[PDB]
RNA sequence: ACCGAUAGUGAACCAGUACCGUGAGGGAAAGGUGAAAAGCACCCCGGAAGGGGAGUGAAAUAGAACCUGAAACCGUGUGCUUACAAGUAGUCAGAGCCCGUUAAUGGGUGAUGGCGUGCCUUUUGUAGAAUGAACCGGCGAGUUACGAUUUGAUGCAAGGUU
RNA sequence: UAACUUGGGAGUCAGAACAUGGGUGAUAAGGUCCGUGUUCGAAAGGGAAACAGCCCAGACCACCAGCUAAGGUCCCAAAAU
RNA sequence: GACAAUGGUAGGAGAGCGUUCUAAGGGCGUUGAAGCAUGAUCGUAAGGACAUGUGGAGCGCUUAGAAGUGAGAAUGCCGGUG
């Protein structure tokens, strides 16, 4: 390992999903639609009605 | 674009033809004349230019109909003035000035395009048996099928 | 009543084809080297 | 760190706008309009690439039909007669032969009227 | 060679200056001088002064034959626009453009 | 932060009847000079690794130096030098760590020398060990690293 | 003289001396090539084959092996969120004919 | 492994200031000649403003509204083209005229023919006469901390770990 | 040629027409409420003048190649006066 | 060399392009950097070069690291200009 040739273990790492950046990507509504996919997202943590 | 042919002003010479209308049905003559005019029939046909020939129609007056002549088949026309559908002359119209009856019929078989409108200018219907246009020495053309 | 769509560069230009002062009627002035409007006075 | 936005995108939009060349006025100037016009331009180009293949087939068919009509035979029967004789030579070829060599096309015509 | 002079930042609107300029363009120096003198628009004295100066430094700086000259080209370009406003009814105020123009004139002769 | 920006939290204009868009603060994120959404905030950037791994790494570093070259020397001397460059009478390449038994001063004041660095050995980075090019544990220090295994 | 060869997906009217272009032949550049499949010949004396004229072949020098100018297959579906842009250069041979039959 | 003049303090500039309110209070915009002011003597047009010479300068096509100088937008010159034609502006076909390239089955214009009701949102369904955008520019939205969980990688392993 | 099991991540809970078996309505509705099927949604292409839901039929990309489907073959307009 | 598969909204999954900063390595640059402008250039895409002009300092490449990482729409904010 020569410091200008570092290589992570195959399978050690992979890129985070950046949603909301384009359309070809596949997130632009980002996820869901029309519902409780507001910033609150208040599915009250575990319950129905 | 591998080698198919398209005619232009160089190439595409066009002849004159005389067609007696006497003894003919209106549509049956009008359609075939529309073909001579659009310029099919010849194999140097190509859509974006006038490949068509010139057609004089002699004896417009002797053109023939069927079921109902002066009866039934009306020729309507609005003037874009309100209620003014001054839309009369029955298909009878050949009594009055028939060269329009034929030229209109044949024109209705031509495409609405500027080219189609140029192609229509090559018709020359005449109700009488003689034509002025001998100088462009026309041939007679027997009306096929 | 207000415009419903904007005039194009080109529309507005066709509109202004008649909008121009034309060359004044002028003539060879007093033999004094001047230049004056037609039918109007020489000035000294 | 902070990525100041500048100068990737003035050069993107520059590309798309350069794509809109012969376009009328604002369609060849602004990015939005040019983007629309080029997208649709591509969509039309995709349909029209398919349909062109139709337009040319139909052209040859009309001219062939013409060459046949000159010989008192319909295109409809000249094709069946060629197939029956197994001539298997396409319409672009047939039309161009009709235009370049009336004699040879005549030979084909008789070959088709034969075997009927 | 063929000479030029500019009147930068003049307080006339270019849309207006261009009106007279269009009369002047391509005319012989005397005609253009006349037309400038007799035209009733406001830009006329200004463009007069500019065609004049262009002719002057055409003579002193290039020893040009002041008779044989033509107005090779002439035009106005947008200058900086000072921005004002007028008060209107119900306390609102509205924009106003005090526009300015870079007039340019170029006298010439036998080009080569 | 938007709470942070110096401006006020008065509503820029009424919710309806303007034909302007609804607005809440002149310091809202879509505004010029408004609050920043989700920018950098101060934070640690630092983490733990299992100890055995770290030893395995140091070991791996040095063993990588032996796959190449990490040469061994007698020991140290005096008080101030540009003769250390002359002590590259041994070939000793360009990037340089001199490992020493236990905080040798003086040798440590042979520094402003471009590409060279020294530590103890109880120290001994898993980094300087790699930029490295060529290490030299003196000899005492080499057996020290051996004892620390 | 006049000859019709069934080579690509398609037929060609080669004229002896004439440059042509067809889908790539997987043969050497500069090499000579010959088409086994020929339908028709013309000029004075005319052979008109069934499937093929029973013997004749057109011949040609290979001039170049290359790829056509890129076209840009961009398509999209309005209001539905998709679009798709692919590129395309189509490979071809450029034979030059010599000696029909 | 913070900002680099719409950023970073509201304030890189004599900012809590112009300006706004009876008042508490609110609260901006605005950085860059050059290495050196060597900041254009002098002549010419002009009342001046401005400009052409002549000069300083590597450069003023660096001249003070001064580094670079994009786009919208405004103008001058024109090669091809257009005054019987019904047009979401293009696309496919194509003569004609003009030109000559990162030289490759080239570039510009376009008589004429075919095909063809922008985008976004939102909808069962929008050319839609449903919403949104005058244009161009910059700025403008899944982040971080801590926990839980699961997968991937690595180390030890009846032990692992601080 | 799939099926099930456990685990990670979801979206969806406004539906539309047509054919058919029905309720409701007036054997009214482009009505409404269920059962079965198809298409649209989320599907471009050819036919039905135009015409989401009908008919043929599911576009990896290129061709100035060929056979067909539903529809069609006097002219507009490819193909039988 | 065969032979299959490759319409698609919410959505799941995968491979990648590019921007800033860091590290190490290796390079260009007043014989002219970035930026800008034009071009008929290249790759399957995001995109990458090359030449000439402008400009007058700073920049790329490779491997990996990290993010204020990508805009056309919010009657979005500011500026300019129709
Ligand atoms: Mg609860
Ligand atoms: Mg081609
Ligand atoms: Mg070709
Ligand atoms: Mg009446
Ligand atoms: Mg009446
Ligand atoms: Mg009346
Ligand atoms: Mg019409
Ligand atoms: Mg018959
Ligand atoms: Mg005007
Ligand atoms: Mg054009
Ligand atoms: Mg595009
Ligand atoms: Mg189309
Ligand atoms: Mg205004
Ligand atoms: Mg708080
Ligand atoms: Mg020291
Ligand atoms: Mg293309
Ligand atoms: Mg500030
Ligand atoms: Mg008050
Ligand atoms: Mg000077
Ligand atoms: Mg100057
Ligand atoms: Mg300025
Ligand atoms: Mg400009
Ligand atoms: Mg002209
Ligand atoms: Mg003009
Ligand atoms: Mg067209
Ligand atoms: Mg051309
Ligand atoms: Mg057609
Ligand atoms: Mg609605
Ligand atoms: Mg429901
Ligand atoms: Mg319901
Ligand atoms: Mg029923
Ligand atoms: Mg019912
Ligand atoms: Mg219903
Ligand atoms: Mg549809
Ligand atoms: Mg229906
Ligand atoms: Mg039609
Ligand atoms: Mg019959
Ligand atoms: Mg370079
Ligand atoms: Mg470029
Ligand atoms: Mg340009
Ligand atoms: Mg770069
Ligand atoms: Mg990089
Ligand atoms: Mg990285
Ligand atoms: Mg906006
Ligand atoms: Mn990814
Ligand atoms: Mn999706
Ligand atoms: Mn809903
Ligand atoms: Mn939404
Ligand atoms: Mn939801
Ligand atoms: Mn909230
Ligand atoms: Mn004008
Ligand atoms: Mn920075
Ligand atoms: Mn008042
Ligand atoms: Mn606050
Ligand atoms: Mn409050
Ligand atoms: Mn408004
Ligand atoms: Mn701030
Ligand atoms: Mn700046
Ligand atoms: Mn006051
Ligand atoms: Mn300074
Ligand atoms: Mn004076
Ligand atoms: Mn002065
Ligand atoms: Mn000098
Ligand atoms: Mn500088
Ligand atoms: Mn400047
Ligand atoms: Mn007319
Ligand atoms: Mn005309
Ligand atoms: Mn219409
Ligand atoms: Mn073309
Ligand atoms: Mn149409
Ligand atoms: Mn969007
Ligand atoms: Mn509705
Ligand atoms: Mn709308
Ligand atoms: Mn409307
Ligand atoms: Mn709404
Ligand atoms: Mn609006
Ligand atoms: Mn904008
Ligand atoms: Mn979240
Ligand atoms: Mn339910
Ligand atoms: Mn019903
Ligand atoms: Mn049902
Ligand atoms: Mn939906
Ligand atoms: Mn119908
Ligand atoms: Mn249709
Ligand atoms: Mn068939
Ligand atoms: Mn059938
Ligand atoms: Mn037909
Ligand atoms: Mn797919
Ligand atoms: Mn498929
Ligand atoms: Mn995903
Ligand atoms: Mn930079
Ligand atoms: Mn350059
Ligand atoms: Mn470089
Ligand atoms: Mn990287
Ligand atoms: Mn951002």
């Amino acid at each position: 390992m020569k410091l200008h040739e570092l290589k992570p273990a195959e399978g050690s790492r992979k890129e985070r999903n950046r949603v909301g950046r384009g359309v070809a990507t596949g997130n632009g509504k980002t996820s869901g639609r029309g519902h409780k996919g507001q910033k609150a997202r208040s599915g009250g943590g575990v319950r129905p009605g | 674009m591998r080698q198919t042919f398209m005619a232009n002003e160089s190439n595409i010479e066009r002849k004159w033809y005389v067609i007696d209308a006497e003894g003919q049905t209106l549509g049956r003559l009008s359609s075939e004349v529309a073909s001579i005019l659009r310029g099919k029939n010849k194999v140097t046909y190509t859509p974006h230019v006038d490949t068509g020939d010139y057609v004089i129609v002699i004896n417009a007056s002797k053109i023939e109909f069927t079921g109902n002549k002066e009866t039934d088949k009306v020729y309507y026309r609005h003037s874009n003035h309100p209620g003014g559908i001054k839309s009369i002359t029955a298909g009878e119209l050949r009594r009055t000035n028939p060269e329009r009856l034929i030229e209109n019929s044949i024109k209705g078989m031509l495409p609405s395009t500027r080219l189609g409108e140029k192609q229509g200018k090559k018709l020359f219907v005449y109700g009488g048996a003689e034509h002025p246009h001998a100088a462009q020495q026309p041939e007679n053309y027997e009306l096929r099928g | 009543a207000v415009p419903k769509r904007r005039t194009s560069k080109t529309r507005k230009n066709k509109r202004r084809t008649h909008f121009k002062i034309s060359v004044p009627g002028m003539t060879e002035c007093p033999n004094c080297g001047r230049e004056y409007k037609l039918s109007h006075r020489v000035c000294k | 760190p902070r990525v100041k936005g500048g100068t990737v995108t003035r050069a993107r939009r520059k590309k798309t706008i350069k794509l809109a060349k012969g376009y009328f006025g604002s369609k060849h100037t602004l990015y939005k309009v040019a983007k629309q016009q080029v997208m649709k331009s591509g969509q039309y180009a995709f349909r029209d690439r398919r349909q062109r293949k139709r337009d040319f087939r139909k052209l040859w068919i009309t001219r062939i039909n013409a060459a046949a009509r000159q010989h008192e035979m319909s295109y409809s029967r000249l094709m069946n007669g060629l197939k029956k004789a197994g001539i298997d030579i396409n319409r672009k070829m047939l039309s161009e032969i009709a235009i370049s060599d009336e004699k040879a096309f005549a030979q084909l015509v008789t070959k088709a009227k034969d075997a009927l | 060679m063929e000479a030029k002079a500019v009147a930068r930042t003049i307080r006339i609107a270019p849309r207006k200056v261009r009106l007279v300029l269009d009369l002047i363009r391509g005319k012989n120096a005397a005609e253009a001088i006349a037309i400038l003198k007799l035209t009733n628009k406001a830009s006329s004295p200004v463009i007069e002064k500019v065609l004049m100066s262009a002719l002057a430094n055409a003579e002193h700086n290039y020893d040009m034959n002041t008779d044989e000259l033509v107005v090779k080209e002439a035009y106005a370009n947008e200058g900086p626009t000072l921005k004002r406003f007028r008060p209107r009814a119900q306390g609102r105020a509205s924009a106003i453009n005090k526009r300015t123009s870079h007039i340019t004139i170029v006298v010439s002769d036998g080009k080569e | 932060n938007r709470s942070a920006v110096s401006g006020g939290g008065r509503k820029p204009w009424k919710q309806k009847g303007t034909g302007r868009a609804r607005q809440g603060t002149i310091r809202a994120p879509q505004w010029r000079g408004g609050g920043i959404v989700f920018g950098p905030t101060p934070r640690s950037y630092a983490y733990k690794m299992p100890k055995k791994m770290r030893r395995l790494a140091l070991r791996s570093a040095l063993s990588f130096k032996a796959q190449e070259n990490g040469l061994t020397v007698v020991d140290a001397f005096n008080f101030e030098a540009p003769k250390t460059k002359e002590f590259k009478n041994v070939l000793s390449t360009l990037e340089q760590p001199k490992k020493v038994l236990v905080v040798t001063e003086n040798e440590d004041v042979n520094v402003e020398l471009s590409a060279r660095n020294i530590p103890g050995v109880q120290v001994t980075t898993a980094q300087g060990l790699n930029v490295l090019d060529i290490t030299n544990a003196d000899s005492l220090v080499i057996t020290e690293a051996a004892a620390k295994k | 003289m006049f000859a019709i060869i069934e080579t690509g997906g398609k037929q060609i009217k080669v004229e002896e001396g004439q440059e042509i272009f067809v889908e790539k032949l997987d043969v050497n550049e500069g090499d000579t090539f010959t088409f086994d499949k020929v339908l028709f010949v013309g000029g004075d004396s005319v052979k008109v084959g069934a499937p093929t004229v029973e013997g004749a072949t057109v011949t040609a020098t290979v001039n170049k092996q290359g790829r056509g100018k890129k076209i840009t297959v961009f398509t999209y579906k309005r209001r539905k969120n998709s679009k798709r842009k692919k590129g395309h250069r189509q490979p071809y041979t450029k034979l030059t004919i010599d000696k029909i039959n």
